[PDB]
């Protein structure tokens, strides 16, 4: 079996500009690389079936090169349109193959979470339930990781944390991690961002 | 314009048998050589089989060498597969494709829509929503199956609007959220398999 | 150089696998095939030796206790042809493949090089390059 | 049914686990390797010489996995699988892979795109040459072969069976070149074969197939593969895998599919015609198509034989044009399914005439070891040579003429009838007599002088036949007639179309390429060239169209060019017939520094030279340039002193005086100040004598100065080696 190593794991670009994506791999070998474009959600799309060797629909701007090690994909002009993951294959040798991924994340300015809690359990409490909730919305980049003042595990929810795509404008995320206790067995919501001098906490106490 | 069309999926008990086809438009099937390709979510993209021009010698994947059967013919344009036995970590979005000419060198040009197969014992259930305050958002917990819908308002809020994806609980039940920011309003919540809307008005109140 | 006439005999199987490279104390040598009509009925074992230098295919018979060399990469080439048609099957036939797959991997590349010049006689003589 | 993976450690044994699948082995057989059934194993041993461990696997298999499991019905052409049950020796001992790749190392450069010529669903086939092939007589009688009792045979139509290919046809085994693809089986026609020093093409030619190899000894081979559309090869590569890659070619056509074996796609061949080898069998089923793309092409390398004596683009697309031709005529009868006795003997006379100039003009290899060799089993030449040779054993218009040397030229072993040769000098000296007279031949005497001169030089009886012969074809060239016929054949080829009509080097031929003069690429008669250019209205506007005013001065001397590099630039044709030149060690010879060299009687003969002579007997002509000397000097093949003669003057006798001819046997040399040489003249007969001793009474223009400026001036040479000059 070979083992396919993609570097970098994430690039961040404006638009226009050159991105350069790597493949490593174990083994020699000699020459045919394939790559692929995974929108999210999306199924797979051809782009690059050797090095130089582009065809299909997406457009003529993408390119690559390289022999006997490394091979690399290179955008000659960033477009919008190319947010997405990008998969490699090795076919030089057959028993299976493929790349890790590197996801690209179109960019621009920078902004920074704005944290905002939500206490009330009025048409809920009387349900047999609570539910507290923490909100991160429109944050760049993606790092951000909630801890609450109660150990953080799976029993709490804490763990579980969904995040949308980019808005179409700002290209910011929204993150959210919901703090539920069923049948109601100190609470913060501790966000560490990188647009943050110090990781600030809004907390809430009942 | 070549297409694909999977059909297959749905959610089997861990040790029994699925069938996946695949359907061919206009593409000639006798000629190049058919994969199947497997994501797991949130996972990278994983080679599984190769089947050889018509009914012939398919190459297998390392992982499911044992468990896997495939077969096609140039008839119908159907190329199935056959999971008999392994359960846990086959949960994936199962992928056909076709290779570019008949040799492994250029990959595969040809690509199918999608089949998602999953692995549980499970029915419906209701879900519920709960107001937030004072950045409006809303809240879903606690439902069975996907999906829901969550719209906001009318037609005025298509940007800030956000529409969170589900994750699932370890109750076995999903759960998701959809927000705006003004920075009063109704979010707007359906759910389909168990006929359920819960509408809750959004007005600020007192904090500590 | 010191050349090789392509055979050498061998009584024993155990002695095959133990034979060192031949690319290792030669510098050029010939690959020759055994003197029968039909291989099938004389052929008793193949066995291909994958990190010689240049990685050697020895073709072993019993009754006539020969062990021939012939071409590394035409031989296993030719070799999964017969058992590569598609009105064949069995599970004898799907690992003799599976095994056959990956055989070239982790040894040296066949050759990018180019023919030197001079007549081809055709294969009555073996494209000897004798031009009358 | 056994499957065994093991690990090697040190040398005792190895540790293993044993799976059979579906079936049962001997166990205890897994000791010492199973030879013993009918099976077979197979052992992969990674083993690192570093006296690491590594690891080996087996896997035992059956015996049977081995072996295998007009229309084109009755004859198919068949790949086989493997080596295995078709020839395995080649496909073993066997270079490929190894030390080369007859196949270019980019599986992309493989597929080439169809060109132009090549057939298409409409033409299924593909164009053929407008003199049609004539249809089967309605109500008469197909022989079994073909014959001819009758002279009137030669002429009309005669019509024999393909019935040969449905009985005579034999099932053989093709190995492509260096089992760079897999066997193919199929039903042969016919075999070709064309020998040299510098390259050997071997030309294999069956139902719906068509094997042509081509190898030059200063050049990479390649081997044109020519199968029905259907089939589908495989071609031998390293990667073990059960896919498929298709050897070098362009899609299948609606007819058959072509493949190239061969690394001459981007790396080697000069252009991007790599595909136009690839559509030759895919433009015609007509032989006159691919005989006549061979001879455009043969001339054309022969002027610029200057640069390169080697023309290695020039050998491939002139060969592959042969073998195709013959692939056509087999297809061509199997498919109509009758024959022509015109078209099998010209097969017979284009494998000699297109042989001979592939191998020593394109090949460069020695003209003494040109030979070729053919069979067909729809033709017998044998059988009709002894046709022919009871014929001439049993006034001939020139038409009547050319068919009869023709068919006596494409059949020979080397064995002429003697009236064959008879008939040849008779035509020779009645071209000769009337071109003293006028000043060009129509096509009809340009292909009788052709077969003519090709039958004499084909072999001291037979000798002394291609020495005369020279002068004659010498002395028919003139100054005044080479610009005539370097003008025919530029009007030939500008008007030429190669998909409508056939194009055929007798039909452009004439005495200036059967001469010995090396002179006339010399700066004056090229000129006169371009100032008689006008006088063929069409071809002077044609020429003027596509090349620059400088392009058709080179142009014009390219096709000058030819008459000196045809007849006198072969150096077997010249070592056998005047062995006297090359006699004593000779630079001038060897060097070309002799300009004209003229056939004496045996043991002698003249010759020309610009710069100092080192042999011989000299005869320097004082009225001429200091820089652009005139030597006649006098050879002998045991004599090489060197010594000088004295010109000397006698006069002519009155025409009707003496009725008896001393003069006969001599040569008139006209030539000016300039250097340059003009009319080469023989005096023939007593009516030729006379006309001599008439000035601007004659009807011989070189004979009468009344037609020339005041630089024209006259020797007469002799057998004797005597030279003199004419008092008048
Ligand atoms: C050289 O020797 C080899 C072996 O020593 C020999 O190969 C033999 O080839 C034949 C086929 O031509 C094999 O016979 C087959 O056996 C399988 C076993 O399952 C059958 O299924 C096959 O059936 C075919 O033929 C049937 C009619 O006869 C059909 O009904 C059916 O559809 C199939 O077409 C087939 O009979 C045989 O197994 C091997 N021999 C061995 C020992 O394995 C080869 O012929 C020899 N070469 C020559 C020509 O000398
Ligand atoms: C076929 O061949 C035989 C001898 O090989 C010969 O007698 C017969 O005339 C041939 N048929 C024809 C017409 O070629
Ligand atoms: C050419 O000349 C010959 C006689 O020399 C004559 O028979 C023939 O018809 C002529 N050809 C043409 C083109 O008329
Ligand atoms: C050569 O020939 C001429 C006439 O043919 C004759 O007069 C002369 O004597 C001859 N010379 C010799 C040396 O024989």
């Amino acid at each position: 079996d070979i083992q396919m190593t993609q570097s970098p794991s994430s690039v961040s670009a404006s638009v226009g500009d050159r991105v350069t994506i790597t493949c490593r791999a174990s083994q020699g070998i000699s020459s045919w690389l394939a790559w692929y474009q995974q929108k999210p959600g999306k199924a797979p799309k051809l782009l690059i079936y050797a090095a130089s060797s582009l065809q299909s629909g997406v457009p003529s701007r993408f390119s690559g090169s390289g022999s006997g090690t490394d091979f690399t994909l290179t955008i000659s002009s960033l477009q919008p349109e190319d947010f997405a993951t990008y998969y490699c294959q090795q076919a030089n040798n057959f028993p299976l193959t493929f790349g890790g991924g590197t996801k690209v994340e179109i960019k621009r300015t920078v902004a920074a979470p704005s944290v905002f809690i939500f206490p009330p359990s009025d048409e809920q409490l009387k349900s047999g339930t609570a539910s507290v909730v923490c909100l991160l919305n429109n944050f760049y980049p993606r790092e951000a990781k909630v801890q609450w003042k109660v150990d953080n595990a799976l029993q709490s929810g804490n763990s579980q944390e969904s995040v949308t795509e980019q808005d179409s404008k700002d290209s910011t995320y929204s993150l959210s991690s919901t703090l539920t206790l069923s049948k109601a067995d100190v609470y913060a919501c501790e966000v560490t961002h990188q647009g943050l001098s110090s990781p600030v906490t809004k907390s809430f106490n009942r | 314009e070549v297409q694909l069309v999977e059909s297959g999926g749905g959610v089997v008990q861990p040790g029994r048998s699925l069938r996946l086809s695949c359907g061919a438009s206009g593409f000639t099937f006798n000629t190049y050589a058919m994969h199947w390709v497997r994501q797991a979510p949130g996972k990278g993209v994983e080679w599984v089989a190769v089947v050889s021009d018509g009914g012939g010698n398919r190459y297998y994947a390392a992982s499911v060498k044992g468990r896997f059967t495939i077969s096609r013919d140039n008839s119908k344009n159907t190329l199935f597969l056959q999971l008999n036995t392994l359960r846990p970590e086959d949960t994936a979005v199962y992928y056909c494709a076709r290779s570019r000419g008949n040799h492994y060198y250029y990959g595969m040009d040809v690509w199918g829509r999608g089949t998602t197969v999953t692995v549980s014992s499970a029915s419906t259930k209701g879900p519920s929503v709960f107001p937030l305050a004072p950045a409006l958002g809303c809240l879903v917990k606690d439902y069975f199956p996907e999906p829901v819908t969550v719209s906001w308002n009318s037609g005025a809020l298509t940007s800030g609007v956000h529409t969170f994806p589900a994750v699932l609980q370890s109750s076995g039940l999903y759960s998701l959220s959809s927000v705006v920011t003004v920075p009063t309003y109704i979010c707007n919540v359906n759910h389909k398999p168990s006929n359920t809307k819960v509408d809750k008005r959004v007005e600020p109140k007192s904090c500590d | 150089t010191p050349l090789f006439f392509g055979a050498k005999p061998l009584s024993d199987v155990s002695l095959i696998i133990t034979e060192p490279c031949v690319s290792s104390v030669y510098e050029a040598w010939d690959y020759a095939a055994p003197p029968v009509s039909n291989l099938s009925e004389a052929l008793s074992g193949i066995v291909v030796k994958t990190k010689c230098p240049v990685p050697e295919v020895i073709l072993w018979f019993k009754d006539k206790q020969m062990a021939y060399w012939t071409n590394p990469y035409v031989t296993l080439k030719g070799l999964t042809q017969s058992v590569g048609e598609e009105h064949k099957s069995g599970d004898i036939r799907d690992a003799l493949l599976d095994a056959l797959s990956g055989v070239w991997v982790d040894s040296t590349p066949s050759s990018t090089n180019i023919p030197e010049n001079g007549c081809v006689w055709g294969a009555d003589r073996l494209f000897q390059r004798v031009c009358q | 049914a056994l499957l065994r993976e093991y690990s090697d450690r040190n040398m005792s044994l190895k540790l293993e686990a044993f799976y059979p699948t579906g079936f049962d082995e001997e166990l205890i057989k897994s000791l010492h390797w199973g030879n013993d059934r009918k099976h077979v194993f197979l052992v992969i041993v990674k083993v690192n010489p570093t006296t690491h461990e590594g690891d080996v696997g087996l896997v035992i298999f059956p015996k049977y996995l081995l072996s295998p499991y007009f229309g084109f019905l009755s004859h198919p052409v068949t790949p086989d699988v493997s080596f295995f049950d078709s020839s395995f020796a080649p496909y073993l001992t066997t270079q490929h892979l190894v030390a080369f790749t007859t196949f270019p190392p980019n599986p992309l450069v493989w597929h080439l795109e169809r060109a132009e010529t090549a057939a298409t669903a409409e033409r299924p086939f593909g164009v053929s040459l407008l003199p049609a092939r004539p249809t089967v007589p309605k109500n008469t009688i197909l022989e079994h072969k073909a014959h001819f009792a009758t002279w009137d045979a030669l002429a009309r139509h005669t019509f024999f069976s393909a019935e040969a290919i449905i009985t005579n046809s034999t099932l053989r085994i093709h190995v492509p070149l260096f089992g760079s693809v897999w066997p193919i089986r199929y039903w042969a026609t016919g075999s070709v074969l064309l020998t040299s020093d510098s390259g050997r093409v071997e030309v294999n030619i069956g139902v719906g197939f068509m094997s042509s190899l081509i190898s030059l000894s200063s050049g990479l081979p390649i081997e044109l593969i020519v199968v029905p559309h259907t089939v589908k090869l495989n071609a031998v590569t390293s990667d073990t895998t059960w896919f498929q890659l298709n050897p070098p070619g362009p899609d299948p056509g609606p007819s058959y599919r072509v493949y190239l074996l061969g690394r001459g796609l981007d790396m080697n061949f000069s252009k991007h015609a790599t595909v136009d080898i690839c559509a030759y069998p895919e433009e015609s089923l007509d032989y006159r198509y691919h005989l006549s793309m061979a001879h455009t092409e043969a001339l054309r390398m022969t002027t610029k034989a200057d640069q390169h004596d080697i023309n290695e683009e020039s050998y491939y697309h002139i060969a592959a044009r042969i073998a195709t031709s013959i692939f056509a005529l087999s297809e061509m009868g199997r498919t109509t399914e009758y024959f022509l006795l015109d078209e099998i003997v010209d097969v017979q006379y284009q494998l000699k005439f297109l042989n001979y100039i592939l191998m020593r003009i394109g090949a460069g290899a020695h003209p003494n070891t040109i030979s070729g060799t053919s069979d067909l089993i729809f033709a017998d030449p044998s059988q009709l040579h002894d046709e022919l040779s009871l014929l001439f054993g049993q006034f001939i218009s020139y038409d009547e003429a050319r068919d009869q040397l023709k068919t006596a030229y494409a059949l020979s072993r080397g064995q002429d009838h003697v009236n064959a040769l008879s008939l040849a000098r008779r035509v020779i000296m009645s071209i000769y007599k009337g071109l003293l007279v006028k000043q060009n031949l129509n096509a009809t005497e340009r292909q009788a002088l052709f077969f003519a001169s090709m039958i004499l030089l084909n072999f001291s009886s037979r000798v002394l036949d291609g020495r005369t012969t020279l002068l004659l074809m010498t002395s028919m060239c003139t100054a005044a007639h080479a610009t005539q016929a370097a003008l025919n054949i530029q009007e030939g080829l500008a008007y030429l179309n190669p998909s409508k009509h056939m194009f055929t080097i007798p039909n452009v031929y004439s005495p200036c390429m059967g001469s010995l003069r090396t002179d006339l690429t010399e700066e004056i008669h090229v000129m006169n060239l371009l100032s008689a250019i006008p006088t063929r209205p069409g071809l002077n506007e044609v020429l003027h169209t596509q090349l620059d005013e400088s392009e058709i001065f080179d142009a014009a001397f390219k096709t000058m060019m030819i008459f000196t590099t045809w007849t006198a630039k072969d150096l077997h044709i010249l070592h056998t017939h005047v062995p006297e030149v090359f006699t004593c060690q000779d630079a001038a010879a060897r060097n070309g520094e002799y300009v004209l060299i003229l056939p004496a009687v045996q043991g002698h003969s003249y010759v020309i030279t610009r710069n100092k002579p080192q042999r011989g007997l000299v005869y320097s002509l004082a009225d001429v340039d200091v820089y652009n000397p005139i030597s006649v000097v006098y050879l002998s093949k045991d004599t090489c002193v060197s010594e000088h003669g004295v010109i000397e003057t006698v006069a002519l006798p009155h025409p009707d005086n003496l009725k008896e001819c001393l003069y006969c046997g001599s040569v008139f040399l006209r030539y000016l100040t300039t250097g340059a040489i003009m009319d080469i003249i023989i005096i023939d007969s007593k009516d030729t004598e006379r006309q001599l001793a008439a000035m601007g009474n004659s009807t011989i223009p070189p004979f009468n100065p009344d037609m020339h400026g005041d630089d024209s001036k006259a020797v007469l040479l002799f057998p004797n080696g005597t030279v003199v000059t004419l008092l008048g």
